[PDB]
């Protein structure tokens, strides 16, 4: 198929399509460049000044995000850790053991200047702070992130977290869209902060601090799906990870697991810089993004939701992606796992279950290779049974988003 | 629709065409990759 | 069928009918006339005195678009790029590896005289300007190309942008239509520094400017939609570009493949200046625009829709093409990508599946599935007349006159 003619006057065709690109960037494949990750901490005024600048600021569509950043940096240097072990990442040798070491202890410079109001802002505000000024900061980028009005719901939630250890309240006025202290996961700087934040109290997950990870928290595996609604599936499959990819049957499913499984990123390893690979400013695009595995994505998300995920319902069902032989695909590996269920003694007082005592009926286990033939066997086209499988499982839901894998289903399967 | 045309014939004569045309498509290889389908490979009353 | 005659009388009939022309111009058959792209900012005042004309200009309906393509020229010479590899297009050298470039790299000359107010028209603005004044401009020819509410939805998304890194509010007034500034468009000047603009940070993707990129990317590909309909056809049967192209089964959709397709214009080449051939003016008439592929588009498109697309729910439905023979094989082409899956272990532990009348053909081979429906009277079999209903029954909120709606009509029922 590499030469195209044209019947009719036999002329040669030569189907080209439009470019397209943008790699992806791994973690590792960085730190072999720059072995240092920057925050920009441009201004250093005083701590008491920024506590107040903010604290005012904040009642107020204004307050400057290079001043958070500074406060941030002001309140947050409790050094407040000792490593029980070593910690290292990608060659940077961030401490050792019996060690002290703080949340910026991960790289700070300095830069440009002009910064906005002077002096002493309103000289009134305490040290009430380190108590829980960071904290509703910090808490901001997670509400920041999300469009709907489960936005303020979260604020609810993420506003009584302050009245502990000191009773507080809300600040801001405007509701949201992106506008109102949303354009701060945009700052570079910021974001670096909320990274080292969350990966700091991630290593010492038992600090009295540690409660700031409440909003720090949606910083780690960012843009990271596919990498991880893979491991949903192994675990509503019961399967085993290397069990699990060998159910794998189509070229893109497969090249897009290669391809978040490619060595030397730490993604298994415990507390390493890898999560952030996005926040940090590692990498622009994510190998481990469900946008650069769209075809994983639909299948992993597909099969969970066959197998009676919940979480996958409202999975979003990507473009440019081969529907048809993806769904296939993922029904006969949900109708195995379904069927043959999972059973087997486990305990016993004495007696137990010695259990190894029709053409067409299907396989007795979860073999990719049993199952592949008794589909050849069957014309490479699913039976009426497990077509009725997927219709019990996709009948019987309700309140289905335009544009989710589990609206693609109930539409696919019940009728 | 005119008025004072001849409505009948005109209607079966147009729904003839539109049979012909319809049920018939053009279907035919158009590239290939050096295989392709040399076409001219019921008894009665099935259309032309 | 050269000569009719008329039987009743045996005389001579000759039937011909109006004509219609209008060719496609191509990129490449251009550049063999001129060898530059020629960049009509008439006038240099000052970037200080046009800060201000503007600024102003801003808050009524009557900015004039001289003026932004002068601020633009004004504020965009960060000729802040180096180019770690060649850049060539169309016998064109734009640079050469280890190079520094910047956006107006792109053959800039002035011409006719008398601007609008002088001086200096407010002075108050200050040098809040590379930051993100240009950046709403160019983010403005965007929201200008839409009719349909969802403009001042790309309005409040696309004014968030500016927030970043400056922070202050939206400038305009009035309501759309094609008027408060969206004669932008037609400024000939205007694309070619949007067009010019794309184009740099499409090569420069890492730059910190190359933010300005948010309105400045419709114009990339802008009337070339077949040309990538094309793609997502590939995309979603899973097929070869060339596998696809086999599958092509009438004269017109043939006949428009070949016309995309002819090659030495760089359709495939990474950076080059054929995805702007519109708003740089090089081509007046696109060889690649859905409306000169009326057919290669209703094919890809409805085929698409019955191969589960989203995107495809909302095409519209080209008018004077061959409907009823373009559906069918369209219908064959998704029922053969459709029924028989690609299914194959990828994976193994040391074991692995060695895989190898009337019922269809076991893969997608054009040719047995052209013979298969030889066999079947060249006219759809009830199953994959099945198929396609249960491909669009259960679609909603279908606009008129999109394939989406087309297709439905078609086969629920």
């Amino acid at each position: 198929s590499v030469t195209v003619k044209r019947i009719i006057d036999n002329t040669v065709i030569v189907p080209k399509l439009p470019a397209n690109e943008d790699p992806v960037e791994y973690p590792a494949d960085y730190f072999r460049k720059s072995k240092e990750i920057p925050l920009y901490i441009n201004t250093t005024k005083s701590l008491s000044d920024l506590r107040g600048y903010v604290y005012q600021g904040l009642k107020s569509g204004n307050v400057s995000i290079i001043h958070v950043n500074s406060y941030l940096y002001g309140a947050l240097k409790d050094i407040r850790g000792k490593l029980d072990k070593d910690w290292s990442s990608f060659g940077i040798n961030i401490g050792k053991a019996g060690d002290t070491i703080g949340i910026f202890d991960l790289v700070s410079l300095k830069a440009l200047d002009g910064v906005l109001p002077d002096g002493v802002s309103d000289a009134s505000r305490t040290s009430a702070d380190d108590k829980w000024l960071p904290l509703y900061l910090l808490g901001l980028y997670r509400v920041g992130r999300t469009q709907m009005p489960e936005y303020r719901k979260k604020l609810m939630d993420g506003l009584t977290n302050q009245c502990k250890m000191i009773n507080e309240q809300f600040e801001p006025l405007v509701p949201e869209g992106r506008d109102i202290f949303d354009v701060w996961g945009n700052d570079s700087n910021y974001t670096k902060i909320v990274a080292a934040v969350d990966m700091f109290f991630h290593m010492f997950k038992k600090h009295e601090c540690a409660s700031f990870r409440y909003g720090t928290i949606v910083s780690r595996f960012k843009d990271c799906a596919a990498l991880a609604t893979f491991g949903h599936l192994c675990k509503i499959t019961g399967m085993s990870t290397e069990d699990v990819t060998t159910w794998i049957l189509n070229r893109e499913v497969a090249d897009e697991m290669v391809q978040m499984m490619l060595p030397g990123q730490e993604i298994d390893k415990a507390d390493s810089y890898m999560p952030y690979l996005i926040d940090f400013g590692l990498s622009s695009k994510s190998p481990y993004s469900s946008v650069k595995n769209p075809a994983f994505h639909f299948w992993g998300q597909l099969t969970a939701l066959l197998l009676r995920s919940t979480r996958a319902r409202n999975a979003r069902q990507p473009d440019d992606i081969e529907y048809t032989s993806l769904t296939t695909a993922g029904l006969l590996y949900a109708y195995a796992v379904g069927s043959s269920a999972d059973l087997a003694q486990q305990f016993c007082v004495g007696d137990n279950k010695y259990t190894p005592d029709t053409t067409n009926a299907p396989p007795q286990g979860r073999d990719v290779v049993e199952w592949l033939g008794w589909f050849e066997d069957q014309n490479r086209k699913p039976t009426p049974d497990m077509m009725q499988y997927a219709k019990r499982a996709v009948m019987s839901l309700q309140g289905l988003r335009e544009k989710t894998i589990g609206k693609y289903a109930k539409s696919e399967f019940d009728k | 629709q005119p008025d004072d045309i001849e409505y009948t014939s005109l209607t079966t004569a147009g729904l003839l065409y539109a049979y012909a045309v319809g049920s018939s498509a053009d279907l035919a290889q158009q590239f290939c990759v050096g295989d392709n389908k040399y076409t001219p490979d019921l008894t009665t009353n099935a259309p032309p």
